[PDB]
RNA sequence: GGACCCGAAAGAUGGUGAACUAUGCCUGAGCGGGGCGAAGCCAGAGGAAACUCUGGUGGAGGCCCGCAGCGAUACUGACG
RNA sequence: GGUAGUAGCAAAUAUUCAAAUGAGAACUUUGAAGGCCGAAGAGGGGAAAGGUUCCAUGUGAACGGCACUUGCACAUGGGUUAGUCGAUCCUAAGGGUCGGGGGAACCCCGACAGAUAGCGCGUUUCGCGCGUACUCCGAAAGGGAAUCGGGUUAAAAUUCCUGAACCGGGACGUGGCGGUUGACGGCAACGUUAGGAAGUCCGGAGACGUCGGCGGGGGCCUCGGGAAGAGUUAUCUUUUCUGUUUAACAGCCUGCCCACCCUGGAAACGACUCAGUCGGAGGUAGGGUCCAGCGGCUGGAAGAGCACCGCACGUCGCGUGGUGUCCGGUGCGCCCCCGGCGGCCCUUGAAAAUCCGGAGGACCGAGUGCCGUCCACGCCCGGUCGUACUCAUAACCGCAUCAGGUCUCCAAGGUGAACAGCCUCUGGUCGAUGGAACAAUGUAGGCAAGGGAAGUCGGCAAAAUGGAUCCGUAACUUCGGGAAAAGGAUUGGCUCUGAGGGCUGG
RNA sequence: GCCAACUCAGAACUGGUACGGACAAGGGGAAUCCGACUGUUUAAUUAAAACAAAGCAUUGCGAUGGUCCCUGCGGAUGUUU
């Protein structure tokens, strides 16, 4: 039953002194540290996860780092807004501007009318 | 001869207000020429609770009249806004609970909240939780209104002040018992540091006019002087009558 | 190193198993503390909720 | 370190200026051939020693090779 | 098995701060925890966030209400009296 | 006038400390194993109905025994 | 000076035998035995604080409250190696300031009385466009670019050696990719190593309380089989003990619990969790997408490490060779991480640096070469300071080598509900000046016939009770409690019996 | 057919009635006084009936304001109503 220590000089159990005890080809178990969890991006509109991105440190995401499709979504506003959050958006901004054609017609009519 | 725990509030530095978790100002859009001549829409996107404060408050984002941005702004709650709805703020705007209207167009008998008091300064009657400002009556010829403010006081302030349609959300707060220590400390952690209160007369001279004494008691009438200088003015000050009704 | 043989928990083991040393005089902590009720309905549902599957 | 699984892509690697070396490992079951590169340290692993022996006749005459 | 002939709720405050207080509390305990119609979707979803929050779990949309209860009493007479002023202005 | 020598409790002036302790604020860390069994939920029984009852599930509490931690009641013990 | 060679040396279980050295050994070293710490340690590291106490050699005097051959003392030498661990960067509570306002002045308030710092585009270095009065200090536990095995010293290492990676920055070359000027595929979720773009604008991550259940992963614990070595063997024991390893990083695969997409349209309602809950706002069902991983395989990598068995020099080869490192089970187990629900709040539980994505499309290129290119490979560089050691019953503070005080990480087996008490393994240690005797009086710990509070101000102290299972439990009550009320019975060992599950096969 | 765990409940036999065999681990009951309760306090003679507490009541105040700090200038409550 081998006891460890911690392999800097953080002697204290804070969020990023977190560590896995991993057995080495020695023979012996040693810490090794780990990142601290992160959530991935979020839908504003929804809430909920952004799908084809994975959960990564915001420095992990770095271009250099990463490859472009992993940090991106084909697809208007991909990476920002959900599927159905866009669908959603398209067909408002599509039924307001005609209703908006609608209300000048009608407004053209009554003043030809009157 | 030891200064008095009510003077000592002045200096601060342990009785200032806690404010680290606050989210900032609850008040109108500065006036402009759209509030003040028509409308403008805005879209409640948050309602959102601000530590030390009863009533909720209400994240809008509202289009910039003449920039390229998105102008955002932080209103105190009327009860029954939700998020997604359309806020209304100018002159022309409807009379609905939650729309911003220049007191000039608010009708007689109305309920309003976070009225103002000076044209544009944004908002400083009826803020609190289940509070609210009824309007009473117009006067044109000067151009002011006559407002009943929660404490029933008659005010009159210029028709050109702005107020929110409603009542202010989270009312009936103060029905429910606290019960226990506990609560009122987990209350006033995100206020100040006013609780819990030692009564005077439970301290020794030095440090209160009550202390002192083989028995516990005042020895004087608690009443004091409206000009009694700090120090000396404790207990009920300037008192026109004391006990029951 | 110094020898510290497990002989005697696993001879005590097989015994516990056959049923020895469990009366009322070889218990210290109450029935839940040995065993939760909870666990056991769980195991209960578990197991007749498979088996209605 | 990286894996190449086709003696033609391991023989494109070690053809490039930047080979620097070759190692081969004779196991039970199989022969490794391994190139220095700048970057990274290139496998091949061949399961028979027919063609381990080809590869070994068609390393090219500039880079050093050893055996292990 | 009726665990509490009356407590209900309140049972978890023991012994203590008076049966007067308990009763009183016992009002807001239910009514603040307890699910209200959603009037956006037509569910039975709506759970209380924070005093005066009150946010819908199918729907998502959240309002601003009562500190203990999704409408208070006098929000229902505001509503009608600014509905009658508004009748006035416009007609 | 130092006024034969030594001696006050005090008074005044100008500076130094919150590494102890008191309180507010910011940012971190820490706290076995058991007992009681509130809301919510499932099933069953009685009854003409109203409704009542029973057995489970669940895990609330400035709740209880209690380890670490924190504290310090008695021996008016030891030491003194 | 007398006191006086007197008061004292007494907590933390404990020492003994042989040998070596030495003038001198109860106290130094080796071996053997007998004990203790017993993993919320007397073990192994850190933060503050100390500053050489660290390591080697030697030692007159002093000191180590007896002693010493000895040493945290003394003397002479040696020792702290970083692009990857920190500071450094960001901002928190706050601190320090310009201008302005006060002030005899030392100074006071602190972005509040005001022509801000500057920031982008193209360039005849000038023009154009944006520009809300601090671009300052403040965390070796908050946020945050990047390193892993193996080996090595008397004393250093994620810093030295070897091997293998990663981050940031710079510049070009080759190949590839697009031109339908700015890719392709999928109905879709979305996938593929590439696959335009300037002012302007928008979103997300960083980024967050506490408690309870459940589930997943890594390490540990634990059971069985194969093989290697060791222990016991008057008797039995296919038995007892030890070890039977795989780092960062790259590729492929897999795809928890959720979330999402397509078909379809449901009451005889169904699905479903330990608990909930979900469904014409589209359930069950069928088929898919995505997300986590401390998951699997391969490369790294067996050449390494470990164990065992041999040959050789036998004073100095850090020499030379072989065998194995295998196959399964189990769980309300223990430490850490993660997922998803639920409870609580008149409490709702940071900011910034930084990074990613998106809306728009001014502007931009050619025909055998041009314009772009977050793609692959190749090339070069990476500052300054800290790094020894203790971290405490003698390395910090308490005038000391003081039984006090001082933040935190790791945590085996048995009994047992249990990081309760007791015993044990790894690791540490026998350090508390020693010897002889067993008076009074004391300190600490027990017992005591008969009586049972008569003692005493007073039941002070001590004694009695105590875990678990079963039966049973009054007055009063705020109906929640009282309650473990009270009052009774049982408990060992051995040999059995019954009940409570999983996987596979029509 | 192949595996799997410790929980529970019974029955014999048996020992000098011993058996939660060490360890671990409430004494109970009937009343009076005080304080509701949990919490806090005189570091080094007093932990309590003292302090706080939820609950109850009173007083001032609508910002050109109430309370308070400051030599002055200006500040705390106030990111408030
Ligand atoms: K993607
Ligand atoms: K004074
Ligand atoms: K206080
Ligand atoms: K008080
Ligand atoms: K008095
Ligand atoms: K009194
Ligand atoms: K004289
Ligand atoms: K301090
Ligand atoms: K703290
Ligand atoms: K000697
Ligand atoms: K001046
Ligand atoms: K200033
Ligand atoms: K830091
Ligand atoms: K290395
Ligand atoms: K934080
Ligand atoms: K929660
Ligand atoms: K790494
Ligand atoms: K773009
Ligand atoms: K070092
Ligand atoms: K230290
Ligand atoms: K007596
Ligand atoms: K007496
Ligand atoms: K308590
Ligand atoms: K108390
Ligand atoms: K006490
Ligand atoms: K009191
Ligand atoms: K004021
Ligand atoms: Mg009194
Ligand atoms: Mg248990
Ligand atoms: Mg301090
Ligand atoms: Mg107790
Ligand atoms: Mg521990
Ligand atoms: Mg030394
Ligand atoms: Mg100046
Ligand atoms: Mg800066
Ligand atoms: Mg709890
Ligand atoms: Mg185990
Ligand atoms: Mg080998
Ligand atoms: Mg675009
Ligand atoms: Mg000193
Ligand atoms: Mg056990
Ligand atoms: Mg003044
Ligand atoms: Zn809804």
């Amino acid at each position: 039953v081998q006891r460890l220590t911690y392999r800097k000089r953080h002697s204290y159990a804070t969020k990023s002194n977190q560590h896995r005890v991993v057995k080495t080809p020695g023979g012996k178990l040693i810490y090794q540290s780990t990142k601290k969890r992160a959530s991935g991006p979020k839908c504003p509109v929804t809430g909920k996860r952004i799908q084809g991105i994975p959960h990564l440190r915001p420095t992990e995401y770095k271009r250099s780092r990463l490859s472009r499709n992993r940090r991106t979504v084909n697809r208007a506003y991909g990476g920002v807004l959900s599927g159905s959050a866009v669908r959603e958006r398209i067909i408002r901004a599509f039924l307001v501007e005609e209703q908006k054609i609608v209300k000048k017609v009608l407004k053209i009519q009554k003043a030809k009318e009157k | 001869g030891r200064v008095i725990r009510a003077q000592r509030k002045g200096a601060g530095s342990v009785f200032k207000s806690h404010t680290h978790h606050r989210k900032g100002p609850a008040k109108f859009r500065s006036l402009d020429y759209g509030e003040r001549n028509g409308y403008l829409k805005g879209v409640v996107s948050e309602i959102i609770h601000d530590p030390g404060r009863g009533a909720p408050l209400a994240r809008v984002t509202f289009r910039h009249p003449f920039r390229y941005k998105h102008q955002k702004e932080l209103f105190v709650a009327a009860e029954g806004m939700y998020t997604g709805q359309f806020i209304y703020c100018g002159k022309k705007a409807n009379l609905m609970v939650g729309n911003v209207l220049a007191l000039r167009s608010i009708p007689e008998g109305a309920v309003v909240c976070n009225v103002e008091h000076k044209v544009g300064d944004r908002g400083v009657f009826a803020r609190c939780s289940g509070d609210y400002a009824i309007v009473i009556s117009h006067n044109p010829d000067n151009g002011t209104t006559r407002i009943k403010l929660p404490s029933g006081a008659k005010k009159i302030v210029p028709s050109g002040c702005r107020a929110m349609i409603g009542q202010v959300a989270g009312g009936g707060r103060t029905e429910k018992p606290m019960l226990k220590a506990g609560n009122a400390y987990h209350k006033y952690r995100v206020k100040r540091n006013c609780w819990p209160k030692v009564r005077g007369v439970a301290m020794n001279p030095v440090e209160h006019p009550h202390g002192g004494g083989n028995h516990q008691h005042i020895g004087h009438a608690s009443t004091v002087r409206r000009d009694a200088p700090p120090g000396q003015k404790v207990g009920l000050i300037a008192a026109r009558r004391t006990g029951r009704l | 190193t110094k020898i510290h043989s497990r002989s005697r928990a696993r001879r005590m083991k097989e015994a516990k198993r056959k049923g020895r040393h469990s009366g009322y005089g070889k218990r210290k902590g109450t029935r839940e503390a040995r065993l939760p009720t909870k666990v056991l309905w769980m195991r209960r549902m578990r197991v007749l909720r498979r088996l209605l599957r | 370190p990286k894996q190449i699984h086709e003696i033609k892509d391991f023989l494109l690697t070690a053809r490039r200026k930047d080979a620097r070396t070759v190692k081969i490992k004779k196991n039970k079951d199989m022969v490794k051939f391994k190139v220095r590169c700048s970057k990274y340290l290139y496998t091949l692993c061949v399961s028979d020693f027919e063609k381990a022996d080809k590869l070994k006749q068609s390393l090219p005459p500039g880079l050093s090779v050893q055996d292990l | 098995t009726k665990r509490t002939k009356k407590a209900g709720i309140v049972g978890k405050y023991g012994t203590r701060y008076g049966a007067s207080l308990r009763k009183q509390i016992k009002k807001m305990e239910v009514s603040q925890h307890s699910k209200y119609f959603c009037e956006f979707c037509g569910k039975y979803a709506v759970k209380r966030k924070a005093v005066g929050i009150w946010g819908c779990k199918d729907c998502g949309k959240v309002k601003a209400g009562g500190a203990y209860t999704l409408n208070t009493a006098s929000a229902v007479t505001v509503r009608s009296t600014i509905r009658r002023l508004r009748e006035q202005t416009e007609s």
